[PDB]
């Protein structure tokens, strides 16, 4: 019968590893780098677009940074199509919680459920896992500002600063070097850009090859604002820190 | 529905998928359980290749199943959430129908049964997780510590460890634990647990987690400084 | 190399099962041809009955799908009949649902879509057949639309299918270069059938008796097949000119 | 790979034959039937000294008149016992009587071949089912993952089975007392066990018409162990 | 290669090797035939007597569908029974909805589509039988032969099994020598002769003859078995021709 | 070789190896014999034990008051098939107030076994059956093979060394077929038949299993001291 | 079932619930507690169809306790009330709807404010300074409209509640065998034993 | 019987590649060239009509398809796969948008739905990925004109101008030299015809070229009058004659 | 509206002695004011020395007796020809009847 053509996506190696999960992580390591840095007064999300063409429409484009609700956003590394499947599920899950409890969903609860979906694809159903790693940046009134990451295994962890995708090893060393706890948002903006500028596989970091976003309490009194940076705003912030 | 029989017998009578799940447990961070005269202590290793962590929000290694029972594990972290969730739901369901919280033996028997089901069901792989389940039965002061593994077998232990280098710490416990006289106090039990982890860990800094469970839903997690005092005290007695 | 056993892509972006289904098409060693007149659409096919014990009247590769649509198949008879029964059911359902007769090109698209599914879904093999649909559509007039195991389909001025299809194709091409028009400029279907047989004789280089051929004709409001004697009458007319 | 329900060229089911190898790796279990009762005994075999041996549960009650011992992948036995208990209680509900020992065994054995591509694989555990009923008296059954069951006067399963069975062939007669059977299980267990037999690493049990199925205390078994050592030295 | 390990897989030729392998099982089976006649059809089959212990006349192989169709087959006998069971379901539902008993060409396609369906998926095995069948309907007599691929045609005479070539040759002579037609009673006698002649290809074990027929005049359009005096008469005719 | 992975695969010579391997399980089974006259039908079966401490595996099963069988091969498969026969015999009684013909019983078993040889995932039955019965057309004996093939006979045998009894019955055919109105003599002939398949072992009191059905006899099985008469 | 009341004051929510369980012409019990603790700072009282009441109450209790264990956190009274409303709003279009009316009294620890929610079996939720279900409201609402002030103490609230029970004991047709009174504040839930 | 293929036929290889997606992209590379250019007041999409036989009527085979009145699509790769995707794409524009909001979906969201369908053929049981890359041009009130590319993986990117298929590498370079942000629609049609001539080998006329625009509303193509707010489709397929007129002033 | 029940009349009576038991019943069967049969037995030997009658609606009565007779048959098949005791028969019949609690057998049963 059809047994002949079954890859058996949800089995263990003799060493106790999940073949498909390991190989999905290998795929992700070639995707454009994405960085998250958590400051005391906000969070920065920075990501490098995958080798751009000059005829790409840059302003009406979204590849790396996606909005989940008004208080939570994600940076993507991996297959974009796979990520959008998961993003729409996460968006719906957030609305279910709001409908049920009349309160915005706590960040960890959303992250756990999305990670639980990834886990299922590695234990049952005979399907390939999602080739995606997320950086979650969000705020709630329990833990304040939070950074998380999840990967195809469905395992998630919390961070002060973290990178996913390409050159994470080099990027993590640089973040570990210059990060300190009393850091502000504007300092974190600079650290995020400086790190990408040194770890990039490109010749020079320009406005057209970046996506940027901040989550501050820099609205008016006790409320959180999401700023997905426009092209010209990335051009200005790149000049303001003296990278171009 | 995906039907494939993934866990099957081999010519020598082994179920390799169950045995390979045990290798995933062997890769996981070390976990240890030690029960005293009036308490149980659960100790857990945390690897230090991860700096820049946020420990406020990162999932803790020891999980409360109910107010009187806790569960720690070794193996795949994602897999453990599924077992913990099912255990927490069964805990509330038992309170609802029997009008009494679960015994530690019952909660363990349930978790072990779930693990076994995943070894002879089509389309699923076994859990890459072994658990230590500890606590006190309702209106009882006798300490309880149980262990489960991917195959589904479970048993009670005076003290036990699982995870990477668990054979080294089990060796330590086998000569340092007297059945005739278990650690009489909380301090004694925590110390023997910290000692056993120090045989394997590295630095006694932000690498060791300790959770103490006492009778009648009395569970608390120690902080860095509190654990660091045990580390400091043990090293000074060692230089002799 | 299990990528050659089911319908998944090979490293060079090919579907071998689909390609091998195309080779099953010629397993019967029969050639077919279709042309359009002013008022009609004629399809002809070779009829080979090797066994003496066969009832020759039951040996056929032309099918009456609906009152208006006819279909000739190139490929093994089991798959041919499978396709025919489905086409009949589809055309009947269309009429019931939408209140008018299923057009030839729409049925072709639908059968092509079904074939496409077998090229994408693993558990279903492609049918080793090429289906040529003919009619006189009430909107588009005389029509020829052809389907293959890849799920491809297109309309035709005229067409041919089988092992010696290329010879017949170029023969027809050269005629339409000369005539400068899209069809056979003829009043009666009888002479369009005669044209079809004449040009098949020239291209294949063989003579036909009444039992070596099979003919289907589509006119306004009906498609019908010809008897042995209807073809014999047609063969006599060609010979006497 | 290959189908789970495939036959070998010799006419045997691969998966069933492979599960029989798993059972050979299991700890020893012995049963002896008398006219005064049926005795069941097992080797506990703790993997480490820190493990509390009394939590090792390899002898199990199905009903008051039926008991059970196991050997092999013992986790697989949980659902078999669950089914056996439900079968026994359900029959009592439907018929206001005790269910026959043979009928119980047949019900458990019906689960066995319900695997394929139903569960994904056969059971990796063999069962010794011992009980009493009014019709056929004291009985002992060996239930395999093949779906087959044999009645036995005496039977051993597990790693030390073939050696223990040969010993049971010589020792069993139709006039054995219950006490004689208890000692005989201890004697043969001590012979095939790796570690030295005592009250903590071996367990005895029995089923009698009068008192039903009883697992013995560690204190009661310890005295039978002492009575056994004294009798072997006495000639 | 490996193209022959799974059903429904095309080889580079455009062939389904699994079906061709099923044909080998048919060629291994005993001989069965069908003769079309003036107003009906006749069926016959070779039954190998494996042992003295077989009860004569009591292992019947020819099967009836509805009340007007007869079926015989060579190859895996159980596969043939499965096909007839489906045939009976198909014929029942036709008569249920349309009242009239199922026409033979209609019945032929019902079996054809069902057998063809068992060449579409790797999760089923092709049929290990060629089936000769037919009867009488509103348009007269029809004889059909269906093969593992799903292929079927109408036949003047049909044969399959180990002695198919011998039987085919004998059938072709009847078609040539009788262009106007063969009578029902004549066809029964000829069927006996042809089975005896086709038995030369299976002559270790001696055999038992079994005949059936449908005729508008002789059996009133219904399927009946040939027994007693008419059977012995047909056996004697066959015995006289081999010597 | 490459064509024995499952039942859904034909070999290049047109063989079904999984079905053949199932047939092999019958050959390893203990011998059982079946024979009949015009008034009665008898089953005789040699039972097999695990050792001297074990019981002897029961070979004969009752299906109805007028029907039953003996088995050789996988016993659980015989339980499944006998249970199906019990239901079919029962359906005929409840719905049509009709005792199920032994011939129909054969046709039903054939079609049940066949389905397991044409679909992916399944396996053939690994047991052979000898069905005896008395219905409206007198006494009957059937032989079931898990290939699907069912055959009606005067007498037969299946299992290990069944060829000895099968030859004997082939010689004795003219004698035992006319043992009408005499049960004990028809059994004696069946016991002598199964004796031609014995090696190193002889028929004992907890070894032999006999069953009989007939004109004025319901299907009944004899074991233990009730077969001592025939040794 | 029958009488359930609720009053929100400056620093606490007070729930009063009748003790009688009557079936036919017999008062089967006079000490029934028509309430369940959902969380340490959230209490729910209930009234309605026999069986349905306790089954629904305990089902909600199980769910909130499950949430508490999962997140190691206590849901706000507003969040719990919205969960309960939605469960009832689902129920009303089921094959057999829950015929249960509830009051939810809670103390929000993040806001340091008491909160009282009235929800009927249809899933109709309102936040109120004082609430009642069934025929009780026809007497107590007008009484509280007159005597209630928003800045009252817990003691003032209990006296205001005594005034309600007295009125009900005077003008209600049925003997409801008094009430069990419970207080919800910053320190959790406690029962007044002498009322 | 029944679909026993409940498992993925596209899986990760040790190197991290998804084989079937890569191989599908290879099928797209073999396919005939198609392109799209975005102007200030419109969008043009074009492709060559590769005829299978001169007896075939290439008008009956449409490579450029209307999805909504303001959205059109073209492809490179496998034709049959494209045809069923167009069917599914047209339906999903109704079921998951028009039947809910009473208006047609904006370009980006329809594209998003098509991408979802192609992603599922990459993960679901018993199926291979689609062997096509799509170019989708469209207009909507709040986003204006836009052009998108959708790949077998399910990924989509917005373009000012691009090409896919056989001679895409050369065609993309040609478009980089000619494209500016001040291009009027007629200028974009001119450049589209120039770019396509490079990749086409045989005949180059209105019968071998298929070209459609997304531009001004066409009231004459609406089919009815009387509703001021309904002004007609922005999608228009250029006729064979209209193409030849522009090939003279080339 | 269709009424699935009817009343076939008649009456039955059971008495027990020290070593015996009788189960009697009249042989008249009726609907409304008509006699259907003067001899239509409704007391049956069910095997294992158990006699049974289910009186009221005869269609339900026959169905029940039929099912119980069949239950005795399968009890033998499943439990090694063991005799079904009268107390066990009673408990089995309870489950037959209660199985149709929400669409009852309209009969008074005596064994
Ligand atoms: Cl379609």
């Amino acid at each position: 019968g059809s047994r002949r053509y079954d890859s058996r996506t949800t089995i263990f190696s003799p060493e106790g590893r999940l073949y498909q999960v390991e190989y999905a992580l290998e795929s992700i390591s070639h995707a454009g780098t994405a960085i998250g840095i958590m400051a005391s007064d906000g969070i920065v999300l920075a990501a490098e677009r995958k080798v751009t063409s000059t005829l790409l429409e840059q302003d009406t484009s979204t590849e790396k940074l996606y909005k989940l609700n008004d208080k939570i956003a994600v940076a993507v590394a991996g297959l974009t199509a796979d990520a959008e499947i998961l993003i729409n599920t996460a968006r719906i899950h957030a609305q279910n919680y709001l409908k049920t409890y009349n309160e915005d969903i706590p960040v960890e609860i959303l992250v756990r459920r999305l990670s639980d979906i990834k886990q299922g694809y590695t234990q049952h159903g005979g399907l390939r896992p999602f080739g995606v790693s997320f950086i979650y940046a969000g705020y709630d009134d329990r833990y304040g500002y939070q950074l998380y990451t999840s990967n195809p295994s469905g395992n998630y962890t919390g961070w002060k600063a973290i990178s996913v995708g390409a050159n994470t090893s080099a990027a993590q060393t640089l973040l570990q070097m210059d990060y300190k706890d009393d850091m502000k948002v504007d300092d974190a903006i600079e650290l995020a850009l400086k790190t990408l500028s040194k770890t990039t596989d490109s010749s020079a970091l320009t406005y057209d090859r970046l996506e940027f976003a901040t989550i501050r309490k820099g609205a008016n009194d006790g409320e959180v604002y999401q700023k997905i940076f426009k092209p010209q705003e990335i051009k200005d912030i790149l000049v303001k820190t003296g990278i171009t | 529905g995906y039907d494939r029989a993934l866990s099957i017998f081999s010519p020598d009578g082994h179920i390799f998928q169950v045995e390979y799940a045990l290798e995933a447990v062997k890769r996981g961070t070390c976990a240890v359980g030690v029960k005293g005269k009036n308490c149980v202590v659960l100790g857990c290793e945390r690897r230090s290749t991860l700096k820049l962590q946020d420990t406020r929000i990162t999932p803790s290694k020891v999980s409360k199943i109910d107010s009187h029972v806790v569960l720690s594990f070794s193996g795949l972290n994602a897999d453990s959430r599924i077992l913990i969730e099912k255990a927490r739901v069964e805990a509330q369901s038992h309170r609802l129908t029997l009008e009494d919280p679960v015994t530690v033996e019952y909660l363990t028997r349930y978790v072990a049964g779930v693990q076994q089901r995943y070894t002879q069901s089509g389309g699923v792989r076994p859990f890459g997780v072994s658990t230590l389940i500890a606590g006190f039965d309702p209106r009882d002061d006798e300490p309880k510590l149980y262990q489960t593994e991917p195959s589904g077998i479970y048993s009670s232990w005076s003290a036990q460890t699982i995870g990477r280098n668990s054979k080294t710490v089990r060796e330590f416990l086998e000569k340092n634990y007297d059945r005739k006289e278990p650690p009489a106090t909380v301090e004694e039990c925590v110390k023997l647990t910290v000692r056993s982890l120090l045989e394997v860990v590295q630095t006694g800094a932000k690498n060791i987690e300790i959770t103490v469970v006492k009778p009648d839903s009395d569970i608390v997690a120690l902080s860095s400084e509190e654990i660091n005092q045990y580390v400091t005290q043990i090293e000074q007695e060692k230089q002799e | 190399g299990y990528d050659r056993h089911i319908t998944i892509f090979s490293p060079e972006g090919r579907l071998y099962q689909v390609e091998y289904a195309f080779k099953a098409t010629n397993q019967t060693n029969i050639n077919s041809l279709a042309v359009r007149g002013k008022d009609c659409t004629v399809v002809i096919s070779q009829k080979k009955v090797p066994d003496k014990l066969l009832d020759p009247t039951t040996v056929s590769y032309i099918f009456c799908i609906s009152r208006t649509i006819g279909m000739v198949v190139n490929g093994p008879i089991p798959d041919a009949r499978n396709a025919a029964l489905r086409a009949k059911a589809e055309a009947a359902e269309f009429r019931y649902k939408y209140g008018y007769d299923m057009p030839c090109d729409v049925l072709a698209k639908r059968m092509a879509n079904l074939s496409q599914i077998y090229t994408q879904r693993a558990y279903m093999r492609p049918l080793g057949v090429i289906l040529t649909f003919v009619s006189v559509d009430e909107e588009l007039g005389p029509s020829i639309y052809k389907t293959d195991p890849a799920g491809y389909y297109v309309g035709y001025k005229a067409t041919a299918t089988g092992p010696k299809q290329q010879e017949i194709t170029t023969n027809l091409e050269n005629h339409f270069k000369k005539s400068k028009i899209d069809h056979i400029n003829e009043e009666s279907w009888e002479k369009v059938v005669e044209f079809a047989i004449t040009h098949m004789i020239d291209a294949l280089g063989t003579e036909f008796s009444k039992n070596d051929l099979e003919v289907g004709v589509a006119t306004k409001d009906k498609f019908f097949t010809l008897s042995a004697e209807n073809i014999e009458e047609r063969l006599v007319a060609i010979a006497e000119q | 790979d290959r189908g789970v329900s495939t036959f070998s060229p010799e006419g045997r089911l691969f998966q069933v034959e492979y599960s029989l190898e798993a059972i050979k790796l299991g700890s020893t279990a012995i049963g002896i039937a008398t006219k005064e009762g049926v005795v069941l005994g097992v080797e506990k075999r703790a993997t480490s000294p820190l493990l509390e041996s009394d939590s090792i549960e390899k002898i199990v009650e199905i009903d008051r008149h039926i008991g059970c011992a196991m050997s092999g992948l013992t986790a697989d036995a949980r659902s078999m016992i669950e089914h056996a208990r439900t079968a026994a209680v359900t029959h009592n509900l439907y018929y206001d009587e005790d269910i026959n020992v043979e009928s119980l065994t047949q019900s458990v054995c019906d689960l066995a071949l319900r695997f394929g591509e139903l569960m994904s694989r056969p059971f990796g555990v063999a069962l010794l089912i011992a009980g009493h009923d009014a019709d056929d008296g004291y009985q002992l059954f060996h239930a395999e993952p093949s779906g087959t069951f044999y009645r036995y006067n005496a039977k051993a399963i597990g790693s030390g089975s073939e050696g223990a069975q040969a010993e049971l062939l010589n020792e069993w007669h139709s006039s054995l007392t219950l006490k004689e059977a208890e000692l005989l299980v201890l004697k043969i267990l001590k012979q095939v066990m790796e570690e030295k037999l005592d009250e903590n690493n071996a367990q005895l049990s029995c089923i009698t018409k009068q008192d039903g199925f009883k697992i013995y205390d560690n204190e009661k078994t310890a005295e039978l162990i002492k009575e056994l050592k004294e009798k072997e030295a006495a000639e | 290669t490996g193209y022959d390990l799974s059903n429904s897989v095309f080889s580079p030729d455009g062939r389904n090797f699994q079906v061709e392998y099923a044909v080998k099982a048919v060629e291994n089976g005993t001989t069965s035939i069908g003769i079309k006649c003036n107003d009906g059809v006749v069926f016959a089959v070779e039954k190998l007597i494996t042992s003295k212990l077989l009860v004569p006349q009591k292992n019947v192989k020819i099967q009836v569908v509805d009340r007007h169709i007869g079926c015989v087959y060579s190859g895996l006998i159980p596969d043939g029974r499965h096909l007839v069971n489906r045939g009976r379901e198909e014929a029942a539902s036709f008569k249920k909805l349309y009242k009239t008993p199922i026409p033979i060409p209609a019945f032929a396609d019902r079996l054809g589509q069902y057998v063809q369906a068992h060449t579409l998926y790797n999760s089923v095995r092709p049929f290990g039988v060629s089936t000769i069948f037919g009867g009488v309907d509103k348009n007269g007599a029809h004889l059909y032969m269906l093969e593992p691929s799903g292929s079927y045609w109408g036949y003047k005479g049909a044969a399959t099994g180990k002695g198919r070539q011998s039987a085919k040759a004998e059938l072709e002579k009847l078609v040539d020598h009788h262009p106007e037609g063969l009578s029902a009673r004549e066809a029964v006698k000829q069927a006996a002769k042809i089975i005896y002649l086709a038995h030369e290809d299976n002559k270790e074990k001696d055999f038992e003859l079994e005949i059936s027929w449908c005729s508008l005049s002789e059996t009133n359009g219904l399927h009946k078995f040939v027994k007693g005096d008419l059977l012995q008469e047909a056996i004697d005719f066959a015995q006289k021709e081999i010597n | 070789n490459n064509y024995d992975g499952d039942t859904v695969t034909f070999s290049p010579t047109g063989r079904l190896f999984q079905v053949e391997y199932a047939l092999e399980a019958i050959k390893q089974g203990s011998v059982t014999v079946g024979l009949r006259s015009n008034t009665h039908a008898v089953l005789v079966a040699l039972k097999r034990n695990a050792d001297e401490l074990s019981s002897y595996q029961k070979k004969i099963i009752k299906c109805d008051e007028h029907m039953g069988l003996s088995l050789a091969g996988l016993a659980p498969d015989a339980r499944v098939l006998s249970n199906y026969l019990r239901q079919q015999c029962n359906y005929s009684s409840l719905v049509f107030n009709r005792k199920l013909a032994v011939e129909r019983a054969g046709h039903l078993l054939c079609d049940k076994a066949q389905k397991n040889t044409q679909s992916y995932g399944g396996r053939p039955y690994g047991v052979g059956l000898l069905i005896i019965g008395y219905d409206k057309s007198g006494a009957h004996l059937l032989e079931f093979q898990p290939s699907g093939n069912v055959t009606e006979l005067y007498g037969t045998a299946i299992g290990a060394r069944s060829q000895g009894a099968k030859t004997y019955l082939e010689r004795t055919l003219d004698t035992f077929i006319k043992i009408d109105g005499n049960p004990d003599e028809l059994i004696k002939a069946g016991v002598e038949a199964i004796s031609q398949s014995l090696r190193d072992e002889s028929l004992t009191v907890d070894n032999l299993s006999i069953a009989i059905v007939g004109k004025d006899t319901p299907f009944t099985i004899y074991d233990g001291e009730a077969v001592a008469k025939y040794i | 079932m029958d009488i359930i009341l609720g009053i929100r004051v400056q620093d606490s929510v007070i729930l009063a619930s009748s003790k009688a369980v009557t079936r036919g012409i017999s008062v089967l019990k006079d000490s029934d507690d028509k309430t369940r603790q959902l969380s340490p700072h959230t209490l729910m009282s209930f009234a309605g169809e026999a069986g349905d009441t306790v089954q629904f109450a305990e089902y909600i209790q199980a769910n909130i306790q499950l949430y508490s264990i999962r997140e190691d956190y206590e849901l706000s009274p507003q969040a719990v009330s919205s969960f309960v409303r939605q469960e009832l709003a689902k129920s009303i279009r089921s094959r057999r709807p829950y015929q249960v009316n509830v009051l939810i009294g809670g103390y929000d620890k993040k806001k340091n404010k008491p909160e009282l929610y009235q929800i009927d079996y249809l899933g109709t939720k309102v936040e109120l300074p004082y609430g009642a279900h069934g025929y009780s409201g026809f007497y107590t609402f007008s009484l509280l409209d007159h005597h209630y002030r928003p800045d009252m103490t817990t003691e003032e609230g209990l006296d205001l509640l005594k005034l309600c029970v007295q009125e009900l004991e005077k003008r209600m047709p049925m003997d409801f065998k008094g009430v069990i009174v419970k207080i919800v504040d910053k320190d959790g839930i406690r029962q007044v034993d002498d009322f | 019987m029944t679909d026993r293929y409940s498992f993925s036929l596209t899986t990760f290889s040790p190197s991290g590649k998804l084989g079937q997606i890569d191989y599908a992209l290879t099928a797209v590379k073999q396919g005939v060239t198609s392109l799209g250019i975005k102007a200030t007041n419109g969008v043009v999409i074009a492709t060559e009509k590769k005829s299978s036989s001169p007896l075939a009527m290439s008008e009956t085979l449409s490579k450029v398809s209307l999805l909504t009145p303001d959205i059109g699509a073209v492809y490179s790769g496998m034709g049959p796969d494209y045809r069923v995707l167009v069917d599914k794409s047209r339906k999903v524009a109704h079921t998951s948008y028009k039947r809910i909001y009473g208006e047609y979906p904006p370009t980006k969201l329809l594209v998003s739905e098509v991408a979802k369908i192609m992603q599922e053929a990459t993960q679901s049981g018993g199926v291979r990925p689609f062997g096509v890359s799509l170019l989708i041009a469209g207009h909507d009130e709040f986003n204006g004109f836009s052009l998108y590319q959708v790949d077998p993986s399910g990924s989509y990117f917005p373009w000012k101008a691009t090409a896919i298929g056989k001679g895409s590498v050369a065609a993309k370079t040609f478009l980089e030299k000619r494209w500016n942000d001040e291009l009027e629609l007629e200028d974009a049609i001119h450049i589209a015809l120039l770019t396509l001539k490079e990749s086409v080998e045989g005949e180059f006329n209105g019968d071998t070229i298929e070209l459609a625009i997304i531009g001004d509303e066409n009231p004459d193509l609406l089919g009815y009058t009387g509703i001021p707010t309904d002004k007609g489709p922005r999608f228009r397929k250029l006729t064979s004659q209209e193409i030849n007129d522009r090939l003279e002033a080339l | 509206q269709f009424n699935p029940y009817g009343d076939n009349g008649g009456t039955i009576l059971g008495i027990a002695g020290e070593d015996f038991a009788v189960l009697a019943g009249d042989t008249r069967n009726i609907t409304d004011y008509s006699i259907n049969s003067r001899y239509e037995p409704k007391v049956f030997d069910c095997g294992d020395n158990i006699v049974m009658s289910a009186n009221g609606f005869a269609a339900d009565g026959d169905a029940l007796v039929k099912r119980f007779k069949n239950s005795v048959k399968w009890y033998h098949f499943d439990h090694n020809d063991k005799k079904l005791s009268i107390n066990s028969a009673a408990r089995n019949i309870q489950h037959l009847l209660y199985g149709k609690r929400f669409f009852p057998y309209y009969v008074h049963t005596i064994i």
